[PDB]
């Protein structure tokens, strides 16, 4: 019953400064059932400092964004475990078996960012003349009516900028 | 004069909601006298206004290659609209008009079957894993191969061919080490297409 | 100005000794002004003299269509020998000339594996019996089915898809009913080719 | 080992006078060896008298038409069971699974006949602008290394002068 997603990225993309580039997420869903869903497709974005030896993600805080812990990570200022802001994200409802998630698109937003961009009926995202200013953490998380289906993350970055992520997982 | 070619969106753009689906409106022979050229989109007769024209493109043989990109919605194409573009340029009589939709016909879910290399084939190097995917309309499809979770490249799918019942059907051969296949290694056919659940379905073969 | 086409005989008619395979010079668009058409025929640049022109049709378009037809030899058609027709007319500032042969490339003889339907598939009306002919070069061939020695019609074959390996492969399914499969009849693929010994050879496919 | 022959083809060719058409024999030769041979596709024509009921092919006699019986057989003027002059012949020398008999086309040969003729690399016959002159029984043999491997008759003529023809075969 329910409904299945899976998605698919590399954990990282290097690129040098004026270079146009894109994402390359793939997402797949599988509707178990015919019961109608609404399904969110966000992109956050987390800031890497210089002085980070690698960025941590608290996954099971992504679930709980709310919770102290993950309010105020332990990591800090390397940590990616709650947010504020959301980036972009592309909202779809009224979907279902029969009425598969492209079809029952909906609604799109995006924050104002010289250079991002929605690669025109897609997930992905397009970075045009790319600077350091776009360098950074990024994550993919998909919800199925409210609740996290699946996500992943890229770090997006010039080398000199990069900073390996490590997910902070349970047992 | 400037000739027109309009161009349907990847299946795959269409049958994934983590895709954007796009119309392609190419004008060829563009002159250097007259580069300019405008662009009319209309779904159902509805002019629309969110196309935008890719950077122009020297051809090197006299003249140039001018874009339009539409973006679709997967709902409307998957539905049957029709998205039709006008080009009008100086150096053409009266404006061309191009129109693609999805092919019309009542939509009919693909049957696959997964076929195992054939006893005889054991004495090669490599095996032939089959996959049948029959009984589907339109012809706009998908066909991959992967093993545990890791995608398999080795493989060559035929064109849609039209069955006797108005349906369309392929197959699709993966060739693999014989190694890899009496080790009991499981593959995947995965298929995409708008009458499956999902617009997806994979199946599984194994020794 | 009329134009010209050049047609290889048909692969069953080069791989029968029982049948005669013919080269065709098409021409077309000839004028009812001057439909004085001349051919000139060559093999490995030796004019020869045995061709004949089957009798003009008048195509309702202002124009005619004129043919010629050279008989060849098996031999010297699957041994890469070259047939130029030239076509020479009043409205042809200079005569036209095509060039046709076999497809150069050694020839690679085909492997043919009979496949029977996926255990799924015996809950549907009608079983797919498939038969992957794969290996092969060139790419002209002719694949069918039968059984008891009687021709079964109701196939469709893929056209031949180019392998990564330079051979050429391709599947052929019949489609019969479960009735049949089930009592045990035989069925077989028959696949004829240059390479094959003697251009034949049969597979069968049963329980 | 050796060579298997198949002859495939209509027992009857019903004609109008002023028709063109030709036979529809089918002939597969299989080697089952790499041993070279030679091979005659050989055309007989037998007369069909009027007054014959039907004609008698003696089977056993095409294997030896110089004995005594063949030579001069019982039912005489509506039997098929010798000749003398060969209608045509189409030979093949050198001939082997490797250079399969089309390769090894050699020689041809055909009598005089009004309207006759190879239709063109072809074992079949070709009738134009067919007469009652035509009409008669047809034998198409096939010889291997100067041995019947594969036999087959014809009946082609009109409508009037056609006379059934039966097999007179061993137990
Ligand atoms: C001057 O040069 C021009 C440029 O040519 C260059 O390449 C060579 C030709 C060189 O010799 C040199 O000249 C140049 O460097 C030349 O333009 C060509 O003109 C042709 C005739 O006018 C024209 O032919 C038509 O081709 C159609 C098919 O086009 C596709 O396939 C060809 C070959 O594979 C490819 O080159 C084209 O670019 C087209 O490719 C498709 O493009 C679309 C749109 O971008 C893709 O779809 C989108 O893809 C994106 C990717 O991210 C998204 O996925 C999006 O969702 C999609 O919508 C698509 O994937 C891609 N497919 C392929 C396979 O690549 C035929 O359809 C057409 O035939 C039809 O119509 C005619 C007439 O009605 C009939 O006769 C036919 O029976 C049929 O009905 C026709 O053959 C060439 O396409 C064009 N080439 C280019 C590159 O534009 C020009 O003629 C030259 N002029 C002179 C005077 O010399
Ligand atoms: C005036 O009217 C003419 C006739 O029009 C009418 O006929 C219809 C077919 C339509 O054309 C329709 O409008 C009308 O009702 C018209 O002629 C046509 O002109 C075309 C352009 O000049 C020309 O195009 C070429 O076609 C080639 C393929 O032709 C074959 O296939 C088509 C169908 O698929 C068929 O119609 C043709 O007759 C050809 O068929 C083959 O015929 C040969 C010879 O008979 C067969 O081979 C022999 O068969 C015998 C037994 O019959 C023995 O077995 C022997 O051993 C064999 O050798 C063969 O079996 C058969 N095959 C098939 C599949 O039927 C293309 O190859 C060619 O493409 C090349 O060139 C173009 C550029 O021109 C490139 O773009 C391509 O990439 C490629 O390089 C080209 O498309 C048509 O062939 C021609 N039709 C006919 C019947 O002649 C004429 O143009 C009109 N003119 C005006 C001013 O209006």
């Amino acid at each position: 019953r329910g409904v299945t997603v899976r998605m698919e990225t590399p954990e990282a993309i290097l690129f040098s400064p004026g270079e146009t580039f894109s994402t390359n997420v793939s997402i797949h869903a599988i509707a178990h059932d015919d019961q109608t869903y609404s399904m969110d497709v966000v992109w956050l974005r987390f800031d890497v400092p210089t002085s980070c030896a690698e960025m941590r993600i608290y996954e099971s805080c992504l679930y709980h964004p709310q919770l102290p812990e993950c309010l105020s990570p332990a990591d800090a200022p390397c940590a990616a475990s709650t947010w504020t802001s959301r980036l972009a994200v592309r909202s779809y409802a009224g979907c279902s078996r029969t009425n598969p998630p492209p079809r029952c698109s909906a609604e799109a937003h995006m924050e104002p960012v010289p250079g991002l961009a929605w690669q025109a009926a897609s997930v992905n995202l397009e970075f045009r003349d790319a600077s350091p200013q776009h360098s950074g953490l990024y994550l993919c998380v998909v919800y199925v009516n409210d609740h996290i289906h699946a996500w992943g993350h890229i770090t997006i970055s010039t080398a000199a900028q990069y900073r390996n992520a490590v997910v902070e997982q349970p047992l | 004069g400037p000739s027109v070619f309009l161009f349907p969106p990847k299946p795959k753009d269409t049958l994934m909601i983590s895709r954007t689906p796009e119309v392609t409106c190419v004008v060829v022979d563009v002159s250097h006298e007259d580069p300019e050229v405008k662009f009319n989109w209309y779904v159902d007769g509805v002019e629309v206004h969110n196309a935008k024209t890719k950077p122009r493109e020297e051809q090197y043989n006299s003249t140039y290659r001018v874009v339009s990109v539409l973006t679709v919605l997967h709902q409307d194409w998957l539905n049957g609209k029709e998205y039709k573009c006008k080009v009008s340029n100086k150096a053409l009589p009266a404006p061309i008009e191009k129109t693609i939709s999805k092919a019309k016909g009542q939509p009919r879910e693909p049957q696959v079957y997964t076929l195992p290399p054939s006893r005889e084939e054991m004495t090669k190097n490599q095996v032939s894993l089959t996959c049948l995917v029959k009984g589907f309309y339109p012809s706009d499809i998908a066909v991959e191969w992967e093993s545990n979770g890791q995608p398999e490249n080795n493989y060559k799918t035929t064109p849609p061919v039209l069955d006797s019942d108005g349906s369309f059907f392929l197959y699709s051969k993966l060739t693999v080490d014989k190694s890899r296949w009496q080790q009991g290694n499981v593959f995947s056919c995965s298929v995409m297409h708008e009458a499956l659940h999902n617009h997806y379905t994979q199946k599984s073969l194994s020794l």
